[PDB]
């Protein structure tokens, strides 16, 4: 066979935190820095 | 003077186009007069005139070069010296009637049968033109020579 | 020859879902690696202003 | 008699408690930061008080590290599964629950330390919303500790 | 590359000469003589533009930078100046 | 017609570059009646060597009827150049 | 050495230079798998690899050393 | 057939006087320096050349493969 | 009685580590160098302080080599794979809470650096919040050493 | 005894070894040289010591390429697939710490040339954070030699 | 006795290194072609030495077919599947290390052949960076060649 | 004798090789339209000459029209199997080689033409480089040719 | 003998020649009408001559019907399979080939209608590349119908 | 003997043969009555003969509408598998096509009215174009035509 209980199950959860962490790291990348400071 | 030309002519080893590329820079002389006396407002021909002498002798090595590898345009040179192999001795060493099967397959030809043997005065065998291996025996040497 | 079964590689599982997420997760990395350099920002500026 | 893989499910709810709180907590000191970096410069008495959105961003990362480490201190070989899927529970809930807390620290804590330095009296309502933020990783590690001994 | 530009020489030589000239070749005696001049020219036409041209132009380039990186390096070392003495040169220009 | 003196010399040079190598080849051919090996034998293949050698006598042929045509074109080129 | 070394006689199992030249950096001499070119070969590899690494302290650090050595003994 | 001996014989003596003998017989003019660096350049560029390429083919491992009518075609020609 | 193919986790362990680590200082070294170009051309005196992000940043590269090493030198070939996914989650804990803490320490870098020049009194301020960022890089290494020999 | 299919791992680790360090060395040489010519336009005078950047980038390579050998000289037919993991791993662990490096190479030379051409007192500043990259580097080399021994 | 369709990953091989070849030199190609269109209309006399970056393209090309003939040679039917992964791997690693090494060429081309024309002293910096770039192409076929011939 | 599906890999080869290629030399002929139509409001006396990298894309989908009828000519029903994948593989390796050369015309052409538009004595470098471009569909031929008959 | 299911792909076969050739007519067409609309405003004269671009993206459209008609009279239950596979082929070739020329009529004809109305002498050099275009849909329907009778 | 999954492919080709169909027209509606409304503000006298982009959209919809129902008078349950996989061809074929054909209807019916308005003289060139939108339509119809009979 192609896939085994402990594999699937194994997917089936790591799917669910990778998007998890997709959507953590998602907002992180999309995160800028100033381009100038506002005065003296 | 020598090295680059030289090189030039192992990346280039080719005969035939070695004359052309040498009867180009013989013309690019003997127009020399007149060339150089005139107006040469295109700068790829002045360029390749600047360096006519040059040329001429890549092409001269060229030459050289490519009567060694034996190519002249995919051609090769047999000058009724190639002794590789003696294909008579070849059925007598326990090939009879091959040419049957042969109908489907190739057949590499032995080392050491005790019948072939002895190099090529001046560059590679013209045999291995016509092999369908040709791309393992010569390749194999062109890697070993550029490394040495 | 009597219908016989090839031996459809016993633990197939295993080396299935190893090879497939492996080069899978490696070609992603090949494609957006890519990605990022196809599209290298020189910056167009300094001298690009005027050859453009 | 324990299916095998049933210590999988539980070491990654040690990762993922420690993995998602320290990115919610990296998010946001680095919005803090930014914030605390742009106000500072024509305001640099406000320096001191305005580091507190970076110490809480902080405090998100502890509650990731206290399950964490309660999860790694109990893992065994031979897991009955049931208990690997309570840790892995155990571990995406305070993980989940502190990214999203870290989020609201930092675009809250950015948003503060910037009005705060126009408008002084903006300062202890900028902590009061921070604080609900920690509450809500507070939340997630509570349930994460519970459902540990279930 | 040595041997890289080697190999590729001629290949493209062989494929050119393959998948060209071959077909000027043919059992009809007319047809024969009469195509081969024309498949001939394109032959000729693309061994100059492929080889001659281009493929001269790479051995030229990589036969030269093996002179400036490799060879020179061990050497050759440190600039100077150009020398431009004052003469009457510009006669032509 | 002109046709332009550029194009006509270098109708000139591949009219003699032509006539040279089909000259050549057609020797070749004629000679070693081989590395080429592509005279387009037939598939019926029968004990008769000498069918080899009336193979090639027949592109030796045809490699002088081509080499005639540049030949021609040499000529009508080499006019053009210098009239114009 | 190869060329006029071996020939088809001793062409299974012939040795490969490409491995050798890979090996003889490493140190690496297994018992078996890969036949030698010539007897002592291993110990000719294993001497010109550390003559190389020999060399480097040379060209690496000996000339500054004298000039510092030879800057303070003129100071 | 052929020996090995032979054509080193033969080439070897032909470079070799290029690039031996030749600078002894060299023009006093102002490129006796550039014709006598040209003379052995030459001759040793070339000599090693074709030396790689006669000995790489001693004591081959393997001849070459060829096709049915190719080898046909050489038995009733060679 | 050991599972076959059991060491794979955790060689992806401790390559994880490592790749992670070296991501997460990687990037925060690009950042704190770039705003570090951009500030020390108008005010030099400042380039020697404001390496110092970048430093921290190698230390998360640190982290991820301890760990990496640590586990690799763990490793055989009759593992009982249990102890392998302990491997991997010490791996995965310590690369990705490292490669968060590059991010609040490349972010945190570049807007404290060039603030630092606009206002020189930022530079304590600057420095504190990038310990955070340590700290939180130091916390995925804590969790890393409890799992990796547990 | 040994599985069929077991070199497929350790021949990716030689590939990937050389490939994502080659990408890596590829995105430093190519921002780099993109900062250099507009320093070189505005100034060439430092035309000979904007280059080192690139240098580094391809040392990096050179990191992959000693993996990427070693790896391939440690193929077998008969393997025992534990090695081979290890060989992936050490590939990887290599070639995408490489990559890493590379970026981190690239963006700072870009940003330290720029200012450069600017103010030249940034040259040393600007070796020193390429030092770390180069830093980054090596350690997926460690890593990466001491599981292909391993 | 050996697996069925085990070419099936020696062929792939031969292919790929002549397929990822031509993608990296086709677009170091057309990056330098368009900064050569734009260079030379300011500069016509420098259409000459701007054509380097597009011959030494040329070379990722040839290295495809280089490697892409040697895996042919070595394909028949029976084949220990061993020697095909090693084929594959040498074919991916040829092809796309000559795809960084064409993205490499192309990029500092284009700023290479504009920035000579504003500056001709770029001239030799141009060249020595294409060669860093031209390297990691050669980095690629050495290690194909020690692979393939495994 | 072998297994169903056998033929299948061949003729996907067939098709490849005419999609891809013309695929290739209608993106060449679409980029290298839109520059010339343009170009004709300047300077509509290089209309004529302005086609030639129109012709070059031709070419490219030549390329691929010859292996693609060596493949069908080449494949029967009671296929060999290893031939069928090496004509997928030969199929592939000129298909997309002439897809990657399309780009690498389509490119310089319309920036070729653009510039020529400008400055006519950028003509005949712009041929130049198309050159190098059909050369590399070229090389996509070579090993297609030396896989088809292997 | 052969599975129920060959039928399968000639089917497919027939159905995606029409389909990826009407495609193609179908954005050619568009493409050419967009510009056509807006040339009209600036002359009528043109508005009947510049159908031909239309027309020509019709022909691609027929090409697919032709090989659509042919599979689906040749398929039938009792199929061999490998004819299956060979419609199944034919059917894409023809199909995609004849989409990639849409494409290139598409923009040659829109890029080239409104120059013309600027540049009447244009309008040849039009038709001469939509020409190319034309020939590359029929190298598409060439291999097709080698592989249908094949 | 019959295949059960055979109804299946059976009802999905009536489906595909409205809903594909009905997507175009819809699409080829969308866009033509957004035109017309934009006309309508200056050349009002024309509102009732730009209606046609609208009626073809319609016809594309029979298309389908056709197509869809003979499968359905066709369908039953003993289908021999052959039948259903025509049925699938045929109504992807007129369904897609129709597709195609809405999208040449839409694009060219905005951009044929919008210049209508302004140029009367466009009004036949728009309905010669639209015409060959229509005809591409009809060829999806002739190819599911032969099939459903086969």
């Amino acid at each position: 066979g192609f896939f085994s209980p402990g594999i699937w199950m194994g997917l089936l959860t790591t799917l669910f935190m990778l998007f998890i962490f997709t959507y953590g790291l998602h907002m992180i990348l999309s995160l800028k820095t100033m381009d100038r400071f506002d005065d003296r | 003077v020598i090295t680059f030309p030289f090189l030039f002519a192992v990346m280039f080893g080719d005969f035939g186009h070695g004359i052309l590329m040498t009867l180009f820079a013989v013309w690019m002389v003997l127009r020399e007069s007149r060339i150089l006396s005139q107006k040469n407002e295109n700068e790829m021909f002045s360029m390749v005139f600047s360096g006519r002498y040059i040329i001429l002798l890549m092409g001269l090595f060229s030459i050289y070069t490519g009567l060694i590898y034996n190519d002249c345009f995919s051609k090769s040179l047999n000058i009724f010296g190639s002794s590789w192999s003696v294909r008579p001795m070849f059925t007598i060493g326990n090939w009879t009637e091959e040419t049957l099967l042969g109908s489907s397959v190739l057949q590499l030809n032995p080392a050491i049968p005790g019948v072939f043997g002895g190099p090529y005065p001046f560059g590679i065998d013209p045999i291995w033109n016509i092999a369908t291996n040709k791309l393992t025996f010569l390749n194999s040497f062109k890697m070993k020579m550029s490394v040495i | 020859p009597y219908n016989l079964a090839y031996k459809y590689n016993l633990e197939y599982s295993v080396v299935f879902n190893l090879v497939l997420w492996i080069m899978t997760g490696l070609a992603l990395a090949v494609i957006i690696t890519s990605y990022n350099i196809w599209n290298m920002d020189p910056g167009y500026d300094s001298i690009i202003y005027r050859m453009t | 008699n324990n299916p095998e893989y049933s210590s999988f499910f539980g070491v990654m709810g040690a990762s993922s408690a420690m993995v998602f709180s320290a990115m919610g907590a990296a998010y946001g000191t680095a919005k803090s930061g930014t914030g605390i970096a742009a106000m500072s410069v024509m305001r640099p008495e406000l320096i001191m008080k305005s580091i507190i959105p970076v110490v809480m961003a902080g405090i998100i990362a502890i509650y990731g590290l206290v399950v964490a480490v309660l999860i790694a201190n109990s893992l065994t070989d031979g897991i009955t599964l049931y208990r690997s899927f309570l840790q892995l529970g155990a571990g995406l809930s305070v993980g989940l629950s502190g990214l999203a807390a870290g989020f609201a620290i930092g675009i809250v804590g950015d948003a503060g330390v910037r009005g705060t330095a126009q408008q002084p009296r903006l300062f202890v309502g900028m902590i009061l919303i921070l604080i609900f933020a920690e509450v809500l990783g507070l939340y997630g590690l509570i349930v994460a500790l519970i459902l540990s001994t279930k | 590359r040595l041997w890289a530009l080697s190999l590729a020489h001629a290949q493209l030589s062989e494929v050119l000469w393959t998948m060209v000239i071959h077909i000027g070749l043919h059992v009809r005696s007319l047809a024969g003589g009469l195509g081969l001049f024309f498949i001939f020219a394109a032959f000729a036409t693309l061994t100059v533009a492929i080889l001659l041209i281009m493929e001269g132009l790479s051995a030229f380039l990589h036969a030269l930078r093996l002179h400036w990186v490799e060879f020179q390096n061990k050497f050759y070392t440190g600039t100077g100046f150009k020398f431009l003495p004052f003469s009457f040169e510009h006669i032509r220009e | 017609l002109c046709c332009g003196p550029k194009l006509a010399a270098c109708g000139i040079v591949l009219s003699a570059w032509g006539v040279i190598m089909l000259i050549m080849l057609g020797i070749f051919f004629n000679v070693h009646s081989l590395i080429e090996d592509v005279p387009f034998t037939e598939k019926d293949f029968e004990n008769g060597p000498q069918n080899i050698y009336n193979l090639y006598e027949q592109v030796s042929y045809n490699c002088f009827i081509a080499a005639g045509l540049y030949l021609l074109l040499g000529g009508f080129s080499f006019c053009q150049v210098r009239l114009n | 050495y190869k060329w006029t070394a071996y020939d088809a006689h001793s062409s299974r199992n012939a040795p490969s230079l490409l491995i050798h030249f890979i090996n003889m950096f490493l140190f690496s001499y297994p018992e078996s798998g890969n036949a030698m070119l010539y007897s002592g070969q291993k110990g000719i590899q294993c001497f010109l690899i550390v003559v190389a690494m020999l060399c480097v302290p040379w060209m690496l650090l000996f000339k500054p050393l004298i000039l510092r050595h030879q800057y303070l003994r003129k100071k | 057939a052929h020996s090995f001996a032979l054509p080193v014989i033969i080439f070897t003596t032909f470079w070799g006087l290029i690039g031996i003998a030749g600078p002894w017989f060299v023009p006093k003019g102002p490129n006796r320096g550039v014709i006598i660096t040209m003379l052995v350049a030459t001759a040793v560029c070339c000599y090693l050349f074709w030396l790689i390429a006669i000995l790489a083919q001693l004591n081959p491992l393997f001849g070459p493969q060829l096709k049915n009518e190719t080898i046909w075609y050489v038995r009733f020609l060679w």
